[PDB]
């Protein structure tokens, strides 16, 4: 491919005089560009992505974080570059309750971490999710679906965190993406219960291990603080889980008027592209910064560049 | 509009086959050495310009070109009776076959070309042209400075790199200087006509206020300060003096007609400023795009109109004193400008002599001018293609 | 030897100054656009070649050049009574001075026997030994330039191309000294012929010395296998295309031995003679094989190699394909030709020079840019390489040798 190596990129850092930021993926680049352009629409910061940097090592080829750590280690002390990684489950304690050992943005010589699991954890404020889903909706029963969703979102985060922890315990990270479907979700009086459907394309062993982990982790997540709980949800997992939860609540509250119309709208929402959801969440997240004190962002990172 | 969407090449140079699928906004072609990037650009430029007489100099079997609207052109090179025949087949079924030797004879002379352009003009194949930026822009610009420039440079470059090379028609910096001067003269004449209009209009505007019954002076003061300190004015730039006379006579002298006349004067000042801004909109946007790259100089105009580079000491220099990379930046930004000719921009190696801080912003500043044109670049540099990895096209031809 | 060490510019085009300190092995010069990189390379190429008559075409005030051995050259452009004068002052007090109008008239007449000014300049640079080291100048426009040359040159006879390039880019541009691939091919043929003649002289000397040592010393199982391996290695070399009959002679000697002390000495001096001939074959073809190994590390579907044949008497030099076909070096593309010239200029076969390359990344893929400087330095010529580049893929891994250029603008 046509991309820089680690050494070539380090040389580019020596040659270029711009203020630079290095992130993991291209989606992180688009979201951070919106974040930077809100404070300074004429800002000249150039954001590079570690996804577009070739690595000679086979193991380091698809480990974006290791690429960032390697680059940061070899130019440790430069002034024009900042680094951002995903915290993942680092600095979290699972001693029967979710505990955050930092509760702030990590900083180590222009290397910064997202406050949550990844960059997408900044979108998990309820106001942002509400505004974004209302704006990006089939526009059939939006007001009642949003009102129900706003009721469910407080307790649903415990479910999402339990799903993510159950996925990482059995190391099947991509399993909840294809296992759980929005139809499996049931909307109760503020709660949800992902019934173990008897029929699944995946083998029963993985499904059984996932539900055993989910059941064994759910009371621990319940006892944890909601604010800490909303940050440990995996970034890619959470987006789809919210998409399904909204498809389920929309069909649940709109089927009585017209079951077919509600099902079509619910499937339409479920068939929406992930990129569309991330862009809508990013726009809502940008708009809510500075309006609500409960919306977070890497302030130290923005200050540094 | 009409954009290239597919190019298929079969046995070109009797050596390889290649099918390329394009985007409609930006395409960044990349590949190894000798992968046929430049030949792909030449084929696209010759097809889009309607210059099919170039295809007598290319050895191939079949070239298929698909546009955006569904129009398909099939070009074949058959060999019958030890004679080569070029067959061009449209999607309408109309076709034209011409001999290779006759085309070669017309090349040695520089009738058949008249038939070709009649066929092209009949089927509207020259709806959109193509601006071809070669890989040897710098020495060609230096050679031509020592549409007639297009013809002479095309002849010299086809003398060097073969007759299949398309007609070189990108805007040279001298052409850029001439077109900037023409747009400045047109903007001045438009300002003159607008002033003559608003001159005759404001008389009846005042006459209307004579039959009808503080901060306005401050707003007029701000408008007069902005216009007096405006580079677009060189003549009658004493609005501050007449504003001071007006405010002195106001403080010396409440009739509603006086307030209405103040409203008319404020509207006339802001309306003249608005037309003066909209007349120089394209030139100021192009010079703002250029001056976002240059570090210790600033491209600007002054008034007879002078177009050059201001340095921080205030001295002026012509465009000829620029380096190679800065001149290439000027040409590549002018081709994507709105005042540039509406075409398909084909650039071969845009990263030549450009610093990486400019390579990162070249495609961004070309797309931010909202030209709506299709841009196809072939590059070896990863800093040109950063931020636009969704549009990268990797070509790996099948060699036989 | 003598290498450049410091260039101090003062008011080039009456607006900016520069001061660059160099290294003696490799200088990767980078900077912003319009910094004055090509002007710096032109100044170095005019000073090192001793072509001071170029400096009547540059607007400046003072240019100082310091070499490694301490020789300092000071060029000053003055304007006395509206008449401009160039004064070149060395460090030993020797100096010359001429008028700018005379130089312009001389250059225009050259466009139309050397002049008084040309003879005086050549006498001044010859009597002061100012031309010990040449300067190979690779221009930024070389890709179209060789295409222009191939439609109508060498490192010593390049008058027409330099005249055309000075016509296009002004008269300050230095002479185009970079070797054409035809010059490289001719030099390769001459070096191969010299290596063959040295091999013949070594064969005669080793034959006489081995006969003397054999006849004087005259009055086992592992040795035969080792001699067999040496003869197999001698037979399996391209360099022995004129004689490939080592195994037959070994088999005759082995058959004479095997049917029936004093023979052990003959065996060990035979092994020593074979080893000495093999080592002289490596030594005599060392630079050619090293240069071709440097070039063939880049080429993918072909390899540059040499060929001998007893029926003809002309060593064939050109490209060899894996299917056995042979093609000359002119069927290379532009980028591969750039690799060939830029690797010959840093080789030992090239002339002692200071390799000035402007934009080495022209027409090169990103895989070749990462290895160009490593393969230029791996030949161990001891040259001083000065490259003006915008590409981080050329300069990667050599960030200790990178020199940033930031001229200081003066206001007046
Ligand atoms: N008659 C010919 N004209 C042009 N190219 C030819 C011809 N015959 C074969 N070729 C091959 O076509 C390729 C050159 O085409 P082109 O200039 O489009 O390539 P490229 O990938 O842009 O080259 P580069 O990276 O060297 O600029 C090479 O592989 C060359 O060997
Ligand atoms: N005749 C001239 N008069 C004034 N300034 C000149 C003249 N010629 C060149 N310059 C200036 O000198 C610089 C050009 O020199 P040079 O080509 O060495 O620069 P560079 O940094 O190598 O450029 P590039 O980006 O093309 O590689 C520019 O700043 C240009 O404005």
């Amino acid at each position: 491919s046509c991309a820089y190596t680690i050494d070539s990129y380090i040389t580019l850092l020596t040659m270029s005089s711009k203020k630079r930021l290095l992130v993991e993926g291209r989606h992180d680049r688009s979201h951070l560009y919106q974040l930077i352009y809100k404070f300074n629409p004429a800002s000249k910061v150039k954001i590079d992505t570690a996804q577009d940097i070739k690595a000679s090592d086979k193991a380091m080829s698809k480990n974006n974080r290791l690429k960032i750590e390697t680059i940061h280690s070899k130019v440790k002390g430069k002034d024009n570059i900042s680094f951002l990684c995903d915290r993942a489950f680092r600095e979290f304690a699972f001693n029967d309750q979710i505990e955050d050992l930092l509760n702030s943005h990590y900083c180590d010589d222009s290397l910064y971490w997202t406050l949550g699991h990844s960059l997408e954890n900044y979108f998990f404020n309820p106001s942002i999710i509400i505004d974004a889903f209302q704006f990006l909706s089939p526009s059939e029963y939006k007001y009642k679906a949003i009102e129900l969703f706003s009721e469910l979102i407080s307790s649903s985060f415990a479910v999402l965190a339990a799903v993510s922890l159950a996925a990482k315990d059995i190391d099947k990270a991509g399993l909840p993406a294809a296992l759980i479907d929005w139809k499996d979700i049931v909307i109760n009086d503020g709660t949800i219960k992902l019934i173990r459907r008897d029929s699944y394309d995946i083998d029963s062993a993985c499904v059984d291990s996932f539900f055993n982990a989910f059941d064994a982790v759910l009371p621990r997540v319940i006892a944890s603080d909601v604010g800490i709980c909303s940050r440990v949800v995996r970034g890619h997992t959470g987006i789809l889980l919210l998409q399904k939860l909204f498809s389920a609540c929309l069909y649940y509250v709109g089927r009585e008027d017209d079951a077919l119309q509600a099902d079509s709208s619910a499937n339409y929402f479920c068939n929406l592209s992930e990129l569309s959801l991330t862009t809508a969440l990013a726009e809502s997240w940008v708009r809510k910064i500075g309006v609500l004190e409960d919306v977070y962002f890497p302030d130290s990172l923005l200050k540094n560049i | 509009i009409r954009t290239i969407s597919k190019i298929e090449l079969s046995k070109i140079h009797n050596r390889y086959n290649l099918t390329v699928d394009f985007f409609n906004d930006l395409n960044v072609i990349h590949g190894k050495n000798g992968a046929g990037k430049s030949t792909l650009i030449h084929v696209i430029a010759n097809i889009v310009n309607g210059d099919f007489i170039r295809f007598a100099f290319l050895i191939f079997e079949e070239i298929k070109a698909t546009y955006s609207d569904g129009l398909k052109i099939v070009i074949r090179r058959d060999k019958i009776d030890e004679q080569s025949f070029i067959s061009v087949t449209l999607s309408n079924g109309k076709y034209i076959k011409f001999a290779v030797g006759e085309a070669m004879a017309t090349v040695r002379e520089i009738m058949l070309a008249m038939d070709i352009d009649k066929f092209v003009k009949e089927n509207e194949l020259q709806k959109v042209r193509a601006s071809y930026f070669p890989a040897f822009r710098t020495m060609l610009e230096a050679w031509s400075s020592s549409s007639f420039y297009n013809r002479k440079a095309s002849a010299f470059a086809r003398e060097l790199f073969g007759q299949f090379l398309p007609s070189i028609n990108y805007p040279s910096p001298m052409e850029i200087e001439d077109r900037l001067r023409e747009e400045i003269r047109r903007a001045q004449l438009g300002i003159a006509a607008y002033e003559s209009r608003t001159f005759s209009e404001s008389f009846v505007k005042v006459f209307s206020a004579l039959f009808d019954n503080g901060e306005l002076l401050k707003e007029i003061e701000g408008l007069a300060i902005a216009q007096d300190s405006s580079i677009k004015n060189g003549y009658y730039a004493e609005y501050s003096k007449v504003y001071e006379e007006i405010r002195s006579l106001i403080n010396r002298n409440v009739e509603n007609s006086v307030s209405g006349a103040l409203v008319v004067y404020r509207d006339a000042l802001r309306d003249r400023q608005d037309y003066q801004e909209k007349a120089f909109s394209e030139i100021d946007n192009y010079m703002s795009s250029v001056n976002s790259f240059l570090e210790d100089k600033e491209m600007a105009y002054d008034f007879y109109p002078k177009v050059g580079l201001k340095f921080p000491d205030g001295s002026w220099s012509p465009i000829r004193v620029l380096s190679s990379g800065e001149r290439q930046l000027l040409t590549m930004l002018y081709a994507a400008s709105k005042m540039g000719d509406d075409a398909i921009v084909l650039i071969d190696q845009p990263e030549i002599s450009l610093h990486i801080d400019w390579q990162e912003d070249l495609l961004k500043r070309m797309l931010s001018q909202l030209s709506g044109r299709q841009i196809i670049v072939c590059t070896h540099s990863p800093s040109i293609a950063t931020g636009y990895e969704d549009f990268m096209i990797n070509i790996s031809p099948e060699f036989i």
